[PDB]
């Protein structure tokens, strides 16, 4: 223990050295490890140094032959900021004959504490006694931090590869060896960690990171190994920690992460206990046991499978897909109340005239309606009575057989009763007018100013390039004429930054939805004919048969077909039907959810893209269904159709006679 | 003997990024055995 007095001696002298030392400016003196690594002398992948395989011992260790420890393994990434080296157990009693403190590697005295310890301050003390170090540029909170991570690392390097890292790891000489190391990496060659950059507002972009989970349970805290900040997981992560996947002490890899409560700079040490970072599930995927805390090489965001996307949070930073399908533009409308409405072009041009027409009549009807608001016993005892009340005095002059010839038969007070019920009538009219205007004019300015809320959308059916698939949907709002012609079916792109994968709808929860935001970019990558055919099934114009065999889900149910119309039918009560017959005199029906595209008159070559199967097939009376994404045509130029049509254009340019009629007989009987 | 002073250690960061790795679906070897979480397991 010592007579406990030879310690301040060692301390006042320790304290003096620093004293003088910081009283100046001097020449740098890179530490042991900094001058080593700093050169050539071949390095050694933290991997290679272990044959490649994470841990190699479990339970109570295969044994503590080589070298383990107690009060060292029973330690955490939240208490290493305290460890405390029992000065007594690492030098023994042979070096303890020295009550002037233990001199240490790199130059610089680490003086045990009265209490027999060697904690934070001790090292902060030494690290200041350390040659080539200016104690003005470091400080207790600085060493603190680092004394934490520089430990947990070593410690951890213990219960893990006991066979290659004895205790030749946690000695107080690799701690003061590293603390010096960091002071070289960061205070000398002034190289800044990943989070120190970010926090200090010098790279912020939360671009591809490799961090590590520390404290956890509303939010957790990640680290780059040097400094640490409190992240902000989204619901789906909130679940992966509450379930136990993000195991404090593991490496992940976020992408577009970001900051909240982040005014400007600040040194990660004076880190506002408010500010937080925002990891986002879809843009985070665990990283190997080894890696490299900090920013990562390929600055280019990493892709991944839709199959793996979630929905309670995050945008995907990148997705490597193939444009399976491509639908026609939709002219959506947001109803004054709630709910959104979808309309083809033909429909949002019909509706666009049906409105701006109606509600342009209302704008005049307000005025057409205000335009139509402009243009017995002796008459002597009588004239005296019907003179008192002015109200009846007026009356008595209007419904008067004779005009101003009667009011000249009374020139008294009762001629000032009429002329007082006269001018009160004007300031009654003049009131309505003035008001009746305004009242209207003001209700039209409340008319003419209301408009339909219409924007447009483009849906694409895409699938991850990486085998199998989960063809989800990509919606692109107000698609620039460019975008529109760049994306084509059966191609590859790497779309980056796609809308917060908003969940789909209609029945169950499989698959997901993609929307592109203003910061999405489309990079078209190539594909080999030879390796396309796995995922990408081109558009095919069925030979009509398929709809028969209980084995041909035919791509998400959509089919495109060709044929001739036998007869239209518009069932009283809405829900038209169109009977088409192909070349093998096969029949099916198209139920119309929209409006007949004109040309669909009985017996005409009709092509059609985008039709959905309906239940109960296998009955000669198939049942396709025309929705919003349906196209139709009397003269399709498209490929896949070209054949199957020349084919059906055959029995029309062949018999042409007993054909259409027989079909009629075919269909006529099935009824 | 592995000269630590030579070991390309875990936290030796690369400031200038512009001088396999991540696994697709979150939960499905290397993402199991973390050289740092175990001291948490015991
Ligand atoms: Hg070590
Ligand atoms: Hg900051
Ligand atoms: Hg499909
Ligand atoms: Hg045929
Ligand atoms: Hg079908």
């Amino acid at each position: 223990k010592d007579l406990m007095s030879s310690l301040q001696s060692a301390r006042d002298l320790q304290d003096m050295r620093i004293k003088n030392k910081e009283r100046r400016h001097l020449r740098l003196q890179p530490g042991s490890l900094y001058l080593t690594k700093s050169s050539t002398l071949p390095r050694i992948s933290l991997q290679a140094a272990v044959g490649d395989r994470a841990p190699s011992a479990c339970s109570p260790k295969q044994l503590y032959i080589y070298g383990v420890s107690k009060e060292c393994i029973n330690v955490n990434s939240k208490n290493a900021e305290y460890f405390q080296f029992d000065i007594q157990d690492h030098f023994g009693k042979e070096d303890l004959c020295a009550g002037k403190g233990f001199q240490l590697a790199d130059g610089g005295w680490l003086i045990p504490s009265n209490d027999g310890k060697a904690g934070k301050e001790e090292f902060y003390r030494a690290l200041c006694d350390t040659p080539g170090v200016d104690p003005k540029l470091i400080s207790s909170i600085w060493v603190a931090n680092h004394y934490r991570w520089i430990v947990w690392k070593l410690a951890a390097m213990e219960f893990a590869f006991p066979k290659e890292f004895a205790n030749r790891c946690l000695n107080p000489e690799r701690v003061l060896l590293q603390l010096k190391y960091r002071y070289d990496v960061e205070i000398d060659n002034s190289r800044r960690s990943a989070l120190k950059k970010i926090l200090e507002r010098d790279d912020t972009a939360a671009k591809t990171l490799v961090l590590c989970i520390s404290d956890i349970v509303d939010t957790i805290e990640l680290t780059d190994g040097w400094y640490a900040v409190r992240a902000q997981l989204d619901p789906p992560l909130m679940a992966l920690v509450k379930s136990g996947k993000l195991t404090v002490g593991q490496k992940i890899i976020t992408q577009g992460a970001e900051l909240v409560g982040s005014p400007d700079a600040c040194a990660p040490l004076e880190a506002p206990d408010s500010l937080r970072l925002k990891i986002s599930a879809n843009s985070t995927r665990p990283a190997r046991w080894h890696s490299r805390l900090g920013f990562f090489r390929d600055p280019r965001p990493f892709p991944l499978p839709l199959s793996s996307l979630f929905s309670d949070g995050g945008n995907v930073g990148c997705v490597d897909i193939i444009v399976q399908r491509v639908y026609p533009l939709q002219w959506v409308e947001k109803t004054v109340s709630g709910l959104y409405i979808f309309r083809s072009e033909r429909e949002e041009e019909k509706e666009a005239l049906r409105f701006a027409e109606a509600q342009q009549k209302k704008l005049e009807a307000l005025f057409t309606k205000v335009h139509t608001e402009f243009k017995s016993r002796t008459l002597t005892r009588q004239q005296v009575h019907a003179l008192q009340d002015g109200a009846e005095l007026y009356a008595a002059v209007q419904y008067a057989s004779d005009p101003d010839h009667l009011e000249a038969c009374f020139s008294e007070e009762q001629l000032r009763a009429l002329n007082n019920y006269r001018q009160m009538l004007n300031d009654k009219k003049q009131a309505r007018i003035q008001s009746e205007f305004r009242k209207a004019l003001e209700s039209a300015e409340k008319e003419e100013g209301l408009s339909r809320d219409v924007t447009t959308v483009w849906k694409l059916r895409v699938t991850s390039y990486k085998k199998k698939e989960k063809s989800a949907l990509l919606s692109i709002w107000r698609p620039s004429s460019d975008l529109s012609s760049l994306l084509t079916e059966g191609k590859r792109y790497r779309i980056y930054h796609l809308a917060v994968s908003k969940s789909k709808s209609k029945f169950e929860r499989p698959s997901i939805q993609l929307t592109a935001t203003k910061r999405t970019q489309y990079q078209q990558l190539p594909v080999s004919s030879e390796t396309l055919l796995q995922v990408y099934q081109p558009r095919e114009s069925l030979h009509f048969s398929r709809l028969s065999d209980p084995a041909f889900q035919p791509p998400c149910s959509e089919v495109d077909v060709v044929g001739v119309v036998v007869s239209v039918v518009k069932p009283i009560g809405l829900a038209p039907l169109v009977y088409l017959s192909d070349e093998c005199l096969n029949l099916l029906v198209v139920k119309f959810g929209i409006d007949l595209n004109e040309d669909i008159k009985p017996r005409v070559l009709i092509a059609a893209s985008n039709l959905q199967c309906q239940p109960e097939s296998t009955s000669g009376v198939p049942t396709l269904f025309a929705g919003h994404f349906s196209i139709f045509s009397a003269s399709p130029k498209e490929a896949y159709f070209q054949e199957k049509v020349n084919n059906l254009k055959h029995a029309i340019e062949n018999i042409d006679t007993f054909y259409k009629e027989a079909e009629k007989k075919l269909i006529h009987v099935l009824e | 003997p592995v000269d630590l002073g030579l070991l390309e250690e875990d936290d030796e960061f690369e400031e200038f990024p512009a001088e396999h790795v991540w696994e697709d679906n979150w939960d499905d070897d290397d993402f199991s055995n973390q050289l740092r979480a175990e001291l948490e397991k015991h």
